[PDB]
């Protein structure tokens, strides 16, 4: 990555490498893996990106996709940036650190307009994420609802989990989600959520609901 | 195992001041939430004052400004205290209380007017 | 998180990010865990709470809860705070709002400007207070026994009634001497009758050293 | 287990000494909390002195300056010497042992009146 | 903690915190557990001390004995340093981290003459662990006797570990106690003891008890 | 390795001889195992490149391999530069590290123009591992067919990771391979996979496919 | 078990008009896939629309300019919109839905000037 | 410890601490800790050195006997170094820490003429642990004798390991000790070893005896 | 060990110590353990040498091997290089004997004066390849089978079996491309039948590459 | 389990060309090597040709200009393609395969001669 | 099972010399410490050398400048020097030697002008 | 299993030389030590040479000038070359073998000397 001494390149760090590669051993594509790539890439270079997608063994089918979503990206990326002052130029390629040295990657991030190629090649990458982990999404949120002895809170868990996953996005908090949250709770909290009115929030919602399953 | 009963309902002039009470069973310590909802015969059920315990009391749009909602806990009793009484005020008032499920009273009749 | 060598941006640590993550996933939403996230968080931008908070899987009904918290905030925030920037001055940024504390509407390097400034602006530290603010709500609501339910065993040591007795009463008080008093008068009551006979022949006055002490045979 | 017998009770004068002394069972170095009670017929039990092992003694506010508690580990004794008797003395002293339940003796009277 | 560069403050470190937190896990409050935490807590302010205590999740019953130890220490401060009107003399609670800010306990500590604020706390906070060390010890010393089948040194240990957390202190009044030690003897090496003298080392005696025990 | 403080010499990390060591025992030659290897081997001198090499202790034919590659990439070196009389232009055996010594290394790598001799050298210990990693392969792609209840994920998860070890490139040449991935499918989802048409995506395939393998 | 029926192809004019709609047993809503192609002998069967769910509508290159291809789940049918007819477009159009492993037998579409 | 940034204060390290409580608990007073503890405390103050022994929770017999040894040798420090320029004094209690601060324990280490206090308690204490080495040494030298199936590689490395506790030193190489190492050989063994004649080499024993198992 | 920020002494590392000691406790005297000791030994000063070697609890026998191998060494260090000093030079420390570089005679101060000169006198490493030399013997004595005892297995894969070739070659031989050919063709002549029939079809001139190929599906 | 069978020998003039082919059971690019020896009676067999999975062909030094072998895996078939033909040429020539054991041919008979 | 005798002792002028001499059934190595004290009524029991095994001699406060304390392991038997004798030391003097619990009867020395 | 035969000794003049020879059964590639040992009656056994495998040949003090011990491995058999004997060289001189155990020659007798 490139770092503050000025800014410098300094390698990947062994541990960067090895908690990127556990986490995706240990949690595959859920939600939460991608705010934790995105912070182990502080700092990366468009190589360095590549790196840490590369040293990922498994999971070649998500793999493949990602490079699709890639291509798309920077092929709408030269859409965006045509062949035409004029110094130098990142194209889509250059961006992903395919037709790029390292040299270039470094030149571009620290010139002063900057050309942050490792923050856009990022921004890249966890689009192709977010699909990959919409795709991996075991349930629909229309199909979780409260069991008729699971605690409010255990339904909730369960509802915000998928609704994290299936909108690759931790706060849907959409209108109409806010209306099944009530609609497929069990029949007794339903009744109590009913009668809380509009408005309620959901600290509210799980206090009123306390008792039901004792 | 509970159970709700309201009164303090009746026939005041538009403009008046009218005060509800709802007397509970058991004690409304363990009673996680309690409101009042009102219907008129052909408008559609609404609600009114909501108190989840540990918060503040919540009140609709078309009250906020005349009503209160308090809670007496030695009493074991619900108040709503209703002041300026206006021609949308005409209803039938329910208190409810949530604990395995909610549990409602039959009611008040509150009638308000000002017509000749 | 913003360090000194002048003040500088660092990246947050992988060693930091698991640590936060595994604290998480081993105690929940027990007290003691507030004060590691405030430790684990320091000198932390917007940007990086977030990215903490955001890199917990499981708990999505706390984590919600902790956004209304963060929102109810934010807009107390800009009722007592609006910011009248128009033209910005020459040496500073704008003025933030209370999406640009919470790190929603701000960039990172408009984060690192506030907090920066010889006259700085906070951000970060305003954050984890609301954000704090939140997790103490949770921490609160999730306090699996009430303090009135907290019963001495048969067999069970005092020492350990006298644990399971203050840490229920951290976690649904979330107010260490907000109300000591009648709740030192429920430790004894509440205690098993071997050591109830002790505490009561120790006379008025004996402090939980001594209660301690003199209730070692009992269990 | 543990058995404790009060001792050195009678009757004395007002102004006069007396030292009360309690024999324990087995050591006495074992129990953790060793004191003094008095009770006088009608009169609710009132506490006297305390000391819990490691700690400086505590006595009550109404004998503070003139009682003392000690212990005897050599004798296996507990001993209370009081000073400076008054009517509010007269009343049955009770020696108790903590451990593991707690142990009381039987209690020795101590009657205080102005001599001869 | 406060750190050498010129003298900084440093956040406390996560292998810290950790070390802490799992010393008191696996330890709970055995006699070597304060060496542990005054070297853990090296340079800490106030605030750094306080995050350590609080990050102890069990042992609630202890922590709130160590708050009465620290109230009673600053109040005894207060007694022994009144304060008149850079922020001016720090009371006991401006010590203890609840009254002063950060910025005010490194004024304090980095001023000429320093006040070391954290040192003082870190005293009382001492104070606080020996009294909970001398409370959780599980036996008194006059309960350690050597076992019929127990070799000396294994008594010796057990001795010596005992007394550490009756004292609270790895040596005081000792001489006494070296008396006991020949006294609580099993019948046989106490006979080999006694015959040793007075003046013997516990090398001396661990050489003339040796293969005794079996 | 070589570092940024000037450009200068640092050992080899403890941390990072044993992430080497242990992805080598962990992974073998795995594909993914060569973007580790040469991220472990940032800013390597080619005495670091060797040491990593000879720490494997397993695995003593594909080292063996590995020298005979390394052999014929320094021999192609020399036909391709001569050298003729600060120390002269490296021939093959210096960038090996065989007739070099790690001044001279250090010195080639520092100078303007820089004699990456550590890069070059990384070069060919990669073209080694590549067809290490290719013979290493325990399936051949023809021989990757989708199971009678094999989830279409989970077979395309197998035939890129073996695409990947066979080609020892994630993609190369794949237009005709991905007539293969149809063909090898099973007979339920090649029906509608065939149906699909032209230029589907992979993650079009898999939303196709999704609960047929059930 | 799962029926498909086209409908909507019949004898147009070139540059005309003409809207095949594809109807499904059960719910269509069902079916993760759904598209159009054409046969006709020595016309090898070419592909013309295909909708997968939750992307994008996707169409042959010959057709790109002049075709929509659209699904209601509301009247659990989908259309296929085909304007500015060539005359390499007389041919019988199938539908396509696949869950487990299904055509429709085809309507034919005739297009001269 | 006192390190080079110049020479300052830099605290224990957490890893150091942990690892001189793990080396205890695993090892105990092994020959090898004693190597172990002097690397550990590589520029320790006297302050960090006491710090490391009292992190020791177990074995309070040999700590015990650990703090006589450092009296005696405080006490033979006074009685070599007398109270009588006259620029400060340390005393054998100063260098123990017992006496004195941080501050004078840094102020003489950074002397010029330094006054190396840490390195005189690191003897002292080395001094100390060699005594309970030798005194938890299980078996006697004499009592080592090669098995009649025993291989002469295993005789010897138990011959050198107790070799190595009774003498506290790693190459006790003693004449006589190298007479005992053939005549304690099995039958077979000692044949060959005595046949080899005068100065042979461990070495050449070793070989000379390959095939006596067998 | 002696690192750059000029050249200073840095303490041997808490990491760097028990690496070494784990490697040797887990891989005991495999080969691969030299090339590890070497990495993990570099810049070291004589002290750290001998700090590492007597680390190592076990392996009692090979250490005193390793003891005699320095002791040769240095004997012959002194005769090929007397050392002359009398009056030492004024910005110079003295000459090193052979128990000087051992670090049995020299003090820490002593090698980093020579480790740091301008022209430095590389004391570290000329230990380091003593003791290195002595290591390699180590290796070789303690190499569990002999060459000419590795023969495939009835069942073995052909990669198992050469995997087993030459690791075992690696430590008795300690001489990697001195006697090559000739094992070359035990390689061909100890395999199995069926690969040996493969092997043997291959013809003239195969190489390693083309004959693990080839012999994949036997086994 | 795999079969191989030569085929394509036969008489032709020296200088002349020929082309055997090696027809294999199953699909033969599941074989790991292929090739081709030769013998003449009384001659000891003599390696012709090498293909090994992945690698490019070698061939023996006294064939080395003239032939080449290759495969088809359309038609499972391996070919070895025979150009001015020498009076050394004269022999039987066998394919292998070598997958696990390996397998040979039968072989096929050629005769170099000077034509008419 | 473990036999100590003591013997030397006698009548002796003051000022004069002794040598006391203990010796031990079985092999006198074996003992892990051994040692002298003396005795007499009203002269409390006294302890005059020590000598654990690996360790120096330990002399008693009353003796240091005047005694020396030998074990001979070759001769299997303990010497205990005595010279420059003051009038207290009238008294019987017990050796003890120790494995697993051992004394002698004494032999008395008279120290007298 | 084994067994080694000496010879070579005789009489030779004081300042001559002499070569022995020792013979071995099987192969002395596995012996892993082989050497020389004298004696002459009623003097001590004295060391003459040894070669342990893969190490250089050893000599004793009183020979290392003019004795050479050698192996043939080609023949099995060990070399000693003796030149410039001495009045010290007159002793009987075993070989001896190292596998399983030591096996010994039963010596050859050579005498040197120069008296009249």
């Amino acid at each position: 990555p490139i770092v503050q001494n000025q800014m410098v390149h300094q390698c990947i760090s062994p541990r960067t490498l090895n908690a990127w590669v556990k986490v995706v051993e240990e949690k595959a594509f859920s939600p939460e893996v991608i705010p934790m790539f995105s912070a182990l890439s502080c700092g990366a270079t468009p190589q360095d990106l590549n790196t840490m997608l590369n040293t990922v063994g498994g999971h070649q089918a998500a793999m493949q996709m990602l490079k699709e979503t890639i291509n798309e990206e920077a092929a709408e990326w030269d859409r965006l940036h045509p062949v035409h002052g004029q110094m130098r130029e990142p194209r889509g390629s250059d961006i992903a650190g395919t037709t790029s040295t390292l040299q270039e990657q470094i030149g571009w991030m620290t010139h002063n307009p900057p050309i942050p190629v490792g923050e856009i090649y990022k921004r890249w990458i966890i689009l192709g994420l977010n699909k990959i982990v919409r795709m991996y999404s075991p349930t629909s949120i229309l199909d979780i609802r409260q069991g008729p002895k699971e605690p409010f809170r255990d339904y909730v868990d369960r509802f915000y989990k998928t609704l994290r996953a299936e909108q690759a996005s931790q706060e849907v908090k959409n209108a109409a989600t806010e209306t099944l949250l009530v609609q497929n709770a069990n029949p007794d909290c339903k009744t109590i959520l009913k009668a809380l009115g509009p408005g309620a929030t959901l600290e509210e919602m799980m206090t009123a609901c306390q008792g039901v399953g004792p | 195992d509970v159970q709700l009963q309201e009164s303090g309902g009746g026939l005041v002039q538009a403009g008046g001041s009218l005060r509800l009470s709802c007397a509970a069973s058991g004690s409304i310590s363990r009673f996680n939430a309690m409101g009042w909802w009102r219907q008129a015969p052909g408008k559609e059920r609404e609600f009114v004052a909501r108190i989840v315990k540990g918060f503040d009391p919540v009140l609709a749009d078309s009250v906020k400004g005349r009503f209160t909602i308090s809670i007496d806990s030695a009493e074991n009793t619900l108040a709503l205290q209703m002041n300026r009484l206006k021609p949308e005020d005409t209803a039938v008032y329910y208190c409810f209380a949530a604990l395995d499920t909610a549990y409602w009273g039959q009611g008040t009749q509150v009638t308000v007017s000002s017509a000749a």
